[PDB]
């Protein structure tokens, strides 16, 4: 299967807001929709039939296994085959009735941290070659909505339903610090490309930055609706934010301009940068997977799925996109360059 | 040989 | 911007065919879909309610009038007055039941030549009041399917339904030459960019080149289906041919390789190069106007109309496209760069 680009056109959907009030549609440069590392097509190659709504997805490094988080279960899929289509293992959670909200791998690929709508973070050993639950980290907050692992792998950051960011020492299995400030649940989290700043989004309509060493809050950005997703550009400089309205906003880090992007009709549930940083995806309650040029958000592709798209990940090699669905499945896309 | 009626109908 | 680009994609539709039977999907260069003189999109700006199927269309220079050929008459529309709903003139050309098939303006805009399903070509003086008939050329072929004017304005070439190409000296209304070769109707025609060669397509499945000085057939290309339309790239090298099979074939002039383009579901009824030569459009019985990059056929825009698109023209500055419809109207588009 070969694919070719075909140019299309829409009413202006990408706007730049400068330091003064000014809002203008972006004049796209010649490499906005075209170039080395810019997708030309996203081919759906696998459906992963989890059987519960897939609220968290992650992909191994190197690319090999996909982890889908459902209700009381994480399933493991081997995408080195297409095609395929069946899980190779599964990680059954304490009570099988709570949604998984986040799963993250340590870089070695044999530890997975799982969090969700229960007062417990689970650490799974995947050495293994069959999974074992290694530790349960108990919080007093009823739920975790999102996790981030520090670049050195020593620390897990958990976004709690009470607004606190809990900092867990992974090797010692112990709560070491809390970043306090969000006045409603923290829904999302990322770390700056230099490793020194934490960025979190909240149901309190704010994005906050934190000094990972100082321990406390640096910036605050106040918004008109709840924040459901965010990502920090891996090459630096830009922070993409997904909002309850439908907007994706791309904030210029430490600078006073931003882009506002309008191709969703509903809440922006998840978002992820390509590891090359040159493009990113967002996913919507409106069933869309939208791919966007960094930073100004020219529309690289759109994929309309059967149901709400709750979660996504992009593989470390930028070859694959995985989305999690309200239709109780995940979809594996091969990125065609 | 093609008339417009052939082309259409 | 007002409208902004948004990239789409398709199963490979554009192929390079080498001397042998070999067919490779074209990898598009960076300026395939975007660049100077390359349209971003096309905006419909008028509908010209002829009330008969529009088999022929042409736009004046300067662009202010459009000529639509229907059944028996050419209607003249003033598009520089956007509120007009009816023609400003009507040129009664053939029997009311016979279709106009071609209408061509002389380079200076003073004269229109009209041919169709009848033995007579009518020559119209367009200098005011009151467009009036100036002369008639009477052939012994039953119909004219296509016309072309020499770049010096002295000669009109008429594609006859018996396959002959009539060469008319316009000053004295005499048939000075006849190119014999096509064994079924000659359906389309163009002149090479150096003005020395004629190129014709036929319902006998051939394209033929002819020396204008000597009068002799030079090349013949045999296809597996009938040819309905053709165009010679004004900067040279490439001839595009619209096939009954639904293909556009972009022939490398004098050379064994070509491009085959597949974005129609039915007969390609008309085609026209932009005056800059960097792009062209094709129209189909399937209702599509396709814009294509020269030579390899990257798809620049597509417009889906309400009915078969029988004919087209592009203005001298490449700013407008007019199409003629099986829905008994013409459409004016503005090309947005």
């Amino acid at each position: 299967d070969y694919f070719q680009g075909a140019m299309g056109s829409k009413p202006a959907y990408s706007f730049h807001v400068t330091a003064d009030g000014q809002m203008q549609p972006v004049p796209f440069p010649p490499d906005a929709l075209i170039g080395p590392g810019i997708p030309r097509h996203a081919r759906q190659i696998n459906t992963l039939n989890h059987g519960e709504v897939v609220c968290a997805v992650t992909i191994s490094n190197p690319t090999r296994h996909v982890y889908t988080g459902g209700k009381g279960c994480v399933k493991v899929w081997d995408i080195s085959h297409p095609g395929n289509k069946s899980p190779v293992s599964q990680l059954d959670c304490l009570n099988r009735d709570n949604y998984i909200r986040s799963c993250k791998l340590l870089p070695d690929g044999c530890t997975l941290i799982v969090g969700g709508e229960a007062s417990t973070l689970s650490i799974w050993d995947l050495a293994a070659p069959t999974p074992r639950i290694k530790a349960e980290l108990t919080s007093s907050a009823p739920a975790c909505y999102a996790l981030a692992i520090s670049p050195d792998s020593k620390v897990c950051f958990s976004c709690c339903s009470d607004g606190n960011i809990a900092v867990w020492d992974l090797h010692n299995q112990t709560l070491v610090r809390q970043f306090q400030g969000h006045t409603d649940g923290a829904s999302c989290i990322d770390i700056s490309n230099d490793g020194t700043k934490l960025w979190t989004g909240g149901l309190d309509n704010t994005v906050r930055s934190w000094d990972l060493r100082e321990g406390r809050q640096l910036q605050q950005h106040d918004f008109t609706s709840q924040i459901f997703s965010l990502g920090y550009c891996p090459t630096g400089e830009w922070l993409a934010v997904g909002m309850e309205s439908s907007n994706v906003e791309v904030l210029h880090v430490n600078k006073p301009d931003k882009y506002q992007l309008h191709l969703h009709e509903s809440c922006v549930l998840s978002l992820k940068f390509a590891y090359c940083g040159k493009w990113f995806v967002s996913t919507g309650k409106d069933n869309l997977l939208n791919a966007w040029r960094t930073p100004y958000g020219a529309s690289i592709f759109q994929s309309k799925e059967s149901s709400s798209v709750l979660s996504c990940d992009i593989s470390v090699d930028d070859k694959y996109i995985v989305t999690g669905s309200g239709d109780k499945k995940a979809t594996v896309y091969e990125v065609i360059y | 040989m093609f008339s417009i009626d052939n082309i259409l109908a």
